[PDB]
RNA sequence: UUAGAAGGAUUGCCGUCAGGAAAUUAGGUGCGCUUAGCAGUGUACCGCCGGUAGGCGG
């Protein structure tokens, strides 16, 4: 293409199959206390 | 005063496209017949002796133009852009640009090469489980767009609605039937011998070329009376078949959006069509 | 006559340039200039009177890979064959 | 009286006299502009009638005859005489830029300079080879080298009692400054002393005068005169400058 | 002369629409008429390798009115433009075909059936040497009439400025 | 032209000796990403007239 003007490159583009019509996204979160979340503090 | 365009600016697509598949069928029995079109090893694809109908299937997501912003580093530029879009979606219903895109889907330019010897070619477009009447493709020519057919008015109006922002989305599913002849050759897209592109095992066309075909609506370029042919809509008007830019530095989008938002000016509607036609793509930065 | 007609001896033609081209890269500022007198004298090597139709010259040792614009260095490649060897020197030396 | 710039590109001087008394290395600039007056003297010996007014020096590559020791201080090398008087030598890949004004400047006078310069020596050094002699139109038409400008303002605005002290202080502040030889100061009134090179010229005992110069890059230099050397002769103070 | 325009920017390159759209139908029209006509590439451009062009021009010395080109090219309108005027002019270059020898195998059979017994390398020199120069010229594919083969013809300027014709519409010896 | 000239050079046993090493907390935070036409027609075949010269028909 052309941009800000005064050989092809490889790109990846995932798509849904022809039969499927729904994307499932799976993740998780660990919720942890704020108090026991100090990893390094240099003054009591 | 909006003295300059922002450092980061991008518009998302509003004509999102599937990687188009291929299928081999027979015209006589086509609604109850489908066979995979393998690439069949310089890779070169061809139809079976019995099957004589290419069955290209592609889908089209139409999204509104306002909620296609993706990066903007000046809110002043943003409100002005939205206001300019509102200016247009009120004056026009975006039907002209819609009619153009849908005409490209109605005259088989998506079939870039696989349309030479098609005796009868039928394009069926379905939205929202509503099969529409047949679009015969050889009747509509590929230079002058048409504006007085009722069904193409129907789908175009729907596309204009979602484009304007009335609808948040609009999925389009097209099956095109090409009677290319018994044991003839179909031409899928190429990917970097002659390396043929495979989609789900079967062959098919790259989504980019298909979107390039649905984008060829530019008839308001300056040097038109001379060429008198629609060209694909990029920023500088660079048709690769001719080889020269068709908008150097006069009607370029860069200059045109520097005369629409950068400097308040009521553009002609022929040039306002192009500025929003570009908006369908992206990469307009500094 | 001076023309690489045979494609069998071709692989030597890439290998000699790659052997004297490996780790021999030279920025354009230090490369030899493409004087027209060298292709003029190589046309006067055997008849011709111009560059022959469909054959066109190639520095066996890539200019970029420290080549000279001499008579004993240049050659005539076919156009499709020149495409093969220029894809070879594009891939091998990573221009 | 058209004025043109003639570039002599990649002149390889071998064994130029690097020794200039207190300065060893860069030769006296009077050598490099007496090359211009010799190249004009032999051209007006022919029917060319060129008067060269200024010459700019671009020092592209250098090598000093000698060896580096363990510490870093060089040791200069000299030919064996046929008692060795103090002497040292340098090879210089340097390019000249000649401001030339006269009847006309053309490619045929570039061919005449091409013929004439192959019987000349620069600072007592033979010419091995030359790349090209071309008329230039702008600073872009000059290859990547480093011109020798006269940074006399650094020597003038330098802390010290005497000007030598100022030069020692100047070389201890900026490193790209090099002390260069420019001209000859009179030591006696002129006259016909006996034993001359050419008896008819008036003769004057002299002493080399010295200054501090700098190296300026090719595409960083502003203007062309800013890098062109010229001859000026005040009464008893012969010297080449940059003005 | 009658100018047939390749419509640009319509998809495919001009040479495939030259190869399978105009040349095939012209071949039939040219051979069925006993008065022969001619094919000219006004936009012929030999830069490195040929590039036929964007125009073809059909040329002769009333017979062009008997060619009836309005109705023999009505199936490729969305592809080929038929200029209705038949004007005459002198700014023409006529075109000849350059033989590409034959595949080594083809020649080998021919040169073994009625020729010498031992024949090796020198064909692999002669065929290859002539072909490279020939193959770089502009090429048109044509489907066969009675042999069923894909003939890639090779076209080149002649400058003869007047002459006879072949059934393909080119110069012949 | 700090102008004007120059043979540094013949020759060599660098070798014997060895404990580097003992101790540690890298690390805590993050939008990559908006858009993109691959081919000179894939590039050619099969026979004919003849001393491995040239051509020709489809």
């Amino acid at each position: 293409s052309k941009g800000h003007e005064m050989n092809p490159q490889k790109s990846q583009s995932c798509t849904l199959s022809t039969e499927c019509d729904t994307l499932r996204i799976d993740f998780g979160i660990k919720v942890l206390p704020v108090k026991e979340s100090m990893y390094s503090c240099s003054d009591y | 005063t909006l003295k300059s365009r922002p450092e980061n600016l991008s518009f998302a697509r509003c004509l999102n496209t599937t990687e188009a598949k291929f299928w081999q069928t027979d015209f006589l029995k086509r609604h109850t017949f489908k066979l995979p079109l393998l690439i069949t090893d310089s890779q070169s694809c061809t139809l079976s002796t019995e099957c004589d109908t290419l069955r290209i299937d592609f889908g089209i997501k139409v999204l509104p133009v306002k909620e296609s912003m993706y990066s903007c580093s000046d809110y002043n530029y943003r409100t002005a852009i939205y206001q300019k879009i509102d200016e247009y979606i009120a004056e026009d219903g975006f039907l002209t640009l819609a009619k153009r895109y849908v005409n490209n889907i109605a005259n088989a330019r998506f079939l870039w090469r696989n349309r030479k010897g098609a005796e009868i070619i039928e394009t069926i477009v379905t939205i929202e489980d509503k099969e529409y009447p047949s679009f015969n493709s050889k009747s509509f020519n590929l230079d002058t767009f048409v504006e007085d057919n009722a069904t193409i008015n129907e789908i175009a109006q729907q596309i204009a609605d979602t484009f304007a922002g009335k609808r948040e989305y609009l999925n389009i599913y097209v099956t095109c039937f090409v009677k290319i002849g018994c044991a003839m050759e179909v031409y899928p897209s190429q990917e970097m011998g002659k390396k043929l592109f495979k989609f789900e095992g079967s062959a098919g066309m790259h989504s980019q070329k298909i979107n390039n075909a649905l984008r060829t609506i530019d008839t308001w370029y300056p040097d038109y009376t001379t060429y008198e042919f629609p060209i694909p809509v990029e920023n500088y008007g660079a048709a690769r078949s001719i080889g020269i830019p068709f908008r150097p530095d006069t009607k370029s989008f860069y200059k045109l959006i520097d005369r629409m938002i950068l400097k308040n000016e009521d553009l002609p509607i022929e040039d306002k069509h192009y500025v929003m036609a570009i908006l369908i793509r992206g990469g307009m930065f500094s | 006559n001076g023309c690489l007609i045979d494609e069998a001896l071709l692989p030597l033609i890439i290998d000699e340039g790659k052997r004297k081209g490996e780790g021999n890269y030279r920025p354009r500022h230090l490369r030899d200039e493409r004087k027209e007198e060298t292709v003029q004298a190589f046309l006067d090597k055997y008849g011709y009177c111009n560059i022959p139709v469909g054959y066109e010259v190639h520095h066996i040792v890539p200019l970029s890979q420290g080549g000279a614009d001499s008579i004993k260095n240049m050659i005539m490649l076919s156009i499709e064959h020149h495409e093969r060897v220029t894809e070879a020197h594009a891939s091998y030396f990573k221009w | 009286m058209m004025k043109g710039y003639i570039l002599l590109e990649k002149v390889n001087i071998e064994n130029a006299n690097a020794f200039n008394n207190i300065i060893v290395g860069i030769p006296a600039i009077t050598s490099f502009l007496g090359f211009a007056r010799a190249l004009e003297r032999k051209l007006n010996a022919k029917e060319i009638a060129i008067r060269i007014n200024g010459v700019g020096l671009e020092f592209h590559e250098y090598e000093l005859k000698g060896y580096k020791n363990k510490r870093g201080q060089y040791v200069t090398s000299c030919p064996l005489p046929g008692h060795i008087m103090n002497q040292a030598y340098i090879d210089l890949n340097m390019s000249f830029l000649l401001e030339v004004e006269g009847p006309h400047v053309d490619m045929s006078t570039c061919k005449s300079i091409k013929s004439t310069m192959e019987t000349l020596r620069i600072a007592g050094g033979i010419i091995r080879n030359y790349k090209k002699i071309r008329l230039i139109d702008t600073l872009a038409d000059i290859p990547y080298g480093y011109f020798l400008t006269l940074r006399q303002d650094n020597l003038n605005d330098a802390a010290g009692d005497d000007m030598l002290d100022k030069m020692i202080h100047a070389l201890q502040q900026e490193d790209t400054l090099v002390p260069i030889a420019v001209g000859f100061k009179a030591l006696s009134e002129v006259g016909h002393v006996e034993g001359q090179r050419d008896p008819e010229k008036d003769h004057c005992f002299v002493e080399s005068i010295f200054s501090l110069g700098g190296f300026e890059c090719s595409k960083i230099l502003e203007d062309i005169n800013s890098c062109l050397w010229r001859y000026k002769t005040e009464e008893g103070l012969y010297l080449c400058t940059i003005i | 002369s009658q100018i047939l325009i390749i419509k640009p920017g319509t998809g495919i390159s001009p040479n495939i629409i030259i190869s399978e759209d105009i040349f095939p139908v012209l071949h039939s029209l040219f051979v069925e008429h006993d008065k022969k006509f001619g094919i000219t590439f006004p936009a012929y451009s030999f830069d490195k390798k040929g590039h036929l062009g964007n125009i073809i021009e059909v040329l002769s010395e009333e017979a062009l009115a008997s060619l009836c080109l309005e109705e023999h090219l009505a199936e490729v309108t969305d592809y080929v433009k038929v200029k209705k005027e038949i004007t005459f002019t002198d700014d023409y270059v006529l075109f000849k075909r350059i033989r590409e020898e034959n595949q080594y195998e083809t020649t080998a059979r021919r040169m073994r059936k009625r020729g010498h017994t031992e024949l090796g390398r020198p064909l692999e020199m002669h065929i290859k040497k002539k072909n490279q120069q020939i193959f770089c010229h502009a090429y048109i594919k044509v489907k066969s009439a009675s042999t069923g083969q894909s003939y890639n013809i090779f076209l080149a300027p002649t400058d003869i400025k007047h002459g006879s014709f072949s059934a393909y519409g080119l110069l012949r010896g």
